[PDB]
């Protein structure tokens, strides 16, 4: 059978892309699934600041 | 994503059982095939004698 890596060459691909959707928004979180957290605080903290302004 | 690893693992296994359970080694079967056509071969030329006697 083809070995493990199968597995892990889908998943570099996929950690590679993951990597640049990160990288071009400039964020660590870019979907809730990077931080379900983070991004609901980052949601309430920007109509604070657009609010604040 | 997490989901399709776990599959791509069952999947890897599974189709290495298959491999496992249905496909030969090809080159021991095929000693084999000698083993057996030297055996005919031997067959086919002693009856050749026999019917001497």
């Amino acid at each position: 059978a083809a070995i493990n890596s199968h597995r892990v060459l889908k998943f570099q691909n996929e950690e590679v892309s993951k990597n640049m959707e990160k990288l071009s928004s400039g964020m660590r979180i870019n979907r809730a699934g990077d931080d379900a957290s983070g991004l609901a605080v980052s949601e309430k903290m920007r109509t604070q600041v657009n609010g604040l302004r | 994503e997490h989901a399709a690893k776990g599959l791509m693992n069952a999947y890897e296994n599974t189709q290495a059982s298959e491999s496992r359970i249905r496909d030969a080694d090809m080159a021991e079967e095929t000693v084999a095939f000698t083993k057996n056509q030297i055996l005919v071969q031997s067959g086919t030329a002693m009856l050749a004698q026999a019917n001497v006697r």
